[PDB]
């Protein structure tokens, strides 16, 4: 029983990190996309003024 | 990359003007700069005409 | 209530006791002469040690730098235009501009461009 419980905990200890790894990148990609879109919009105004 | 190139060309225009470079040296620079971006765009997507 | 300030009172007790200890520590002192030299010497060594110790994420920085440069360039260029009414340069230049451009209703042009704005490349090909 004790070693079975130990293995059960070990399984979730991996599942949780495997789950979190995807969501972190999901947030980062959106942040970078927003920043890149702002940077793309700055140059349009620069060229319009020039 | 597109936003950086857009500002780079405009910023280089005045730098070349201040040095008294002839138009040919500006045209060759423009073509060389455009070629690099066009080649780089070949990997960052299929460039399929949509 | 009286019982929701217990933690604050307990934490504030320790302030008073220390304040009293410093008075006694300073009063028990001419050892100040010896005491001062230690700091006077340690400061120099500490200062000497400190002196001795003394993709997308790149395109974004390049964009920022070039944008600052472009703003600076547009400044120092607007200034000459500001003097158009007086300089007579931007008058001798406007003469040439008009002479070369002759080879209007502004509102008409905007409508003409807008009517096909978002299909120019599609129509061209």
């Amino acid at each position: 029983k004790d070693w079975q419980a130990w293995l059960g905990s070990v399984e979730h200890s991996r599942n949780t990190a495997n789950a979190s790894y995807q969501d972190l990148n999901l947030k980062r990609a959106a942040v970078l996309q927003e920043q890149s879109w702002g940077a793309r919009g700055n140059a349009a105004i620069a060229d319009f003024v020039t | 990359a597109l936003a950086s190139f857009q500002l780079g060309l405009q910023n280089t225009a005045q730098q070349y003007v201040n040095s008294g470079k002839t138009p040919e040296e500006f045209n060759v620079h423009v073509q060389q700069q455009t070629n690099q971006l066009l080649q780089e765009a070949g990997a960052q997507g299929l460039n399929l005409n949509d | 209530m009286i019982w929701m300030f217990a933690a604050a009172a307990a934490q504030m007790i320790q302030g008073g006791l220390q304040y009293a200890q410093d008075a006694k520590n300073q009063r028990r002192q001419a050892d100040q002469k010896y005491n001062e030299a230690v700091r006077s010497a340690s400061a120099r060594q500490i200062t000497e040690i400190n002196t001795q110790r003394s993709s997308v994420e790149q395109n974004l920085q390049e964009v920022g730098v070039q944008l600052a440069a472009a703003e600076g360039n547009l400044m120092q260029n607007a200034e000459l235009t500001e003097l158009s009414l007086d300089s007579s340069v931007m008058n001798t230049v406007d003469q040439a501009r008009n002479s070369i451009r002759e080879l209007t209703d502004w509102a008409a042009t905007g409508s003409a461009v807008g009517q096909i704005g978002t299909s120019m490349v599609a129509n061209k090909l």
